[PDB]
């Protein structure tokens, strides 16, 4: 069955960028529509992206004008774009497919998580 | 049509 795989996290300075990607490993299925989680060191898991099937984006409060979601249909893959960091921007990022076709059924999928770090 | 909608009603419901 299919994977999600974050990638493009790590290590950034104060104020620094990151652009998280997201895909199936080899490519297997598509991805219409998806959304970012973080989980901070002892807090809950909050949503922090979102982005449609038309296209339509929603951010949580903290993010807004910070953050960018976005997708390569080409490639089925889905991106977060992370610009001026802060210290509360320290989290593990999940990532989110919701109903996604492979093998005669639909099943929503979940990465592993990936790690961000600002220090 | 009717599986774009669901899609999209897994995401907002997020909120």
């Amino acid at each position: 069955d299919v994977q999600l795989q974050e990638s493009g996290g790590g290590l950034v300075q104060p104020g620094g960028s990151l652009r998280l990607s997201c895909a199936a490993s080899g490519n297997i299925v598509s991805i219409d529509a998806a959304g970012w989680f973080r989980q901070a060191p002892g807090k809950q898991r909050e949503p922090v992206a979102t982005i449609l099937t038309g296209g339509a984006t929603n951010y949580a409060d903290s993010v807004k004008g910070r953050f960018t979601i976005s997708r390569d249909n080409a490639k089925n893959t889905v991106y977060l774009q992370m610009n001026s960091l802060k210290p509360e921007d320290t989290a593990v990022y999940y990532c989110y497919a919701p109903m996604i076709y492979y093998g005669g059924r639909y099943s929503d999928y979940w990465g592993q998580g990936t790690q961000v770090t600002v220090s | 049509a009717v599986e774009r909608y669901l899609k999209d009603q897994q995401l907002l419901g997020i909120w």
